[PDB]
């Protein structure tokens, strides 16, 4: 299905990922489109983080959704 | 370079650096109102 991202910083990107995709590989799909490391992106939804080791059908995603996307430098 | 960007969970000014530490402490919280549930008694 078809879904959007938007960054903190306002960028929209338009995002194609199956229901039975895992949350890992949809972060491999950004890698492709924004250059940016997985490791290196973090998504949120309604608040709450996605774990790698679950999909997006396990987080009640429909159709066209709008994903919160984060950038976590270095922990330090 | 300074910079800041709103929290989707509380929606709070914060850095773009310190945002991953609120990060932390934003959901953090979120486990607290949720039910706590234990697979084993002793941990
Ligand atoms: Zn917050």
């Amino acid at each position: 299905m078809q879904i959007f991202v938007k960054t903190l910083t306002g960028k929209t990107i338009t995002l194609e990922v199956e229901p039975s995709d895992t949350i890992e590989n949809v972060k491999a799909k950004i890698q492709d489109k924004e250059g940016i490391p997985p490791d290196q992106q973090r998504l949120i939804f309604a608040g709450k983080q996605l774990e790698d080791g679950r999909t997006l059908s396990d987080y009640n995603i429909q159709k066209e959704s709008t994903l919160h996307l984060v950038l976590r430098l270095r922990g330090g | 370079q300074v910079t800041k960007v709103d929290c989707p969970v509380c929606g709070v000014n914060i850095p773009e650096s310190h945002i991953n530490k609120h990060l932390d402490s934003c959901l953090s919280r979120e486990e607290k109102k949720e039910s706590l549930r234990s697979s084993v008694h002793k941990r």
